[PDB]
């Protein structure tokens, strides 16, 4: 898809769930580069 | 062209990644289903992605969209979860990173809460979950998730009835 006309991005704000944050999108691979590599466990609730 | 830099934990790089990765996690709607059941991570290592080609590429679009947006790049850190990382890295994104049933739009989405890119480690709705046991709340498996550079421009507000 293309982005709204004027813009570069969307902003997905959820209203709902005010613990939330913003969600982002963008159209062109070019404007994003993947700056870090993180790996991880998600660890288990004690 | 790509080449991964390890960074040091005792580095305040590392630290101020991890730190980022840490304090976003949040509770999810689903319960855990897409994502596990977690408030923290283990973060068992950080890497510098480095590529010199894939850097110019996106200087060069953040330079055309600041211009367009009156000197206004507005560049963000966000992570990007995602089957397919390893090829990110190497080749950078592009339309094959789009989620074309995404809600706000066929394009390729990152996000603030490191727990909502968790989401998508193993594909759209946590997939089966990990390789080796398909849980998708395994606590076993090492995952990978990206902390990106992103040019937003002039950004659509689009409010979410979620
Ligand atoms: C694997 C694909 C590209 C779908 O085929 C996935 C990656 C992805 N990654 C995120 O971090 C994220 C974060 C928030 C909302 C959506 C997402 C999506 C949606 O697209
Ligand atoms: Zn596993």
């Amino acid at each position: 898809a293309h982005s709204p006309p004027g813009h570069h991005s969307v902003t997905g704000r959820p209203s709902v769930n005010g613990l939330a944050l913003a969600e982002y999108v963008i159209y062109r691979g070019e404007q994003a580069y993947p700056e870090y590599l993180i790996t991880y466990q998600i660890m288990r609730p004690e | 062209g790509t080449i991964l830099i390890d960074l040091s934990p005792d580095d305040k790089e590392f630290q101020s990644v991890e730190e980022e990765m840490q304090s976003t996690v949040r509770e999810h709607r689903d319960g855990g289903h897409a994502g596990g059941i977690f408030n923290r991570y283990n973060i068992l290592k950080i890497q510098k992605v480095c590529n010199k080609k894939l850097w110019e590429r996106y200087t060069h679009r953040r330079k055309e969209v600041s211009e367009e947006n009156h000197n206004h790049a507005n560049e963000r850190m966000l992570f990007h979860g995602s089957p397919f990382v390893n090829a990110i890295i190497h080749k950078g994104f592009d339309e094959r990173h789009a989620y074309i049933g995404g809600m706000f739009g066929a394009g390729i989405y990152f996000a603030e809460n490191s727990s909502k890119s968790n989401q998508y480690v193993y594909g759209i709705g946590g997939g089966t979950g990990c390789p080796v046991h398909k849980d998708r709340s395994c606590y076993i498996c090492h995952r990978q998730l990206l902390f990106c550079r992103v040019t937003l421009g002039k950004s659509f507000l689009q409010f979410s009835a979620m």
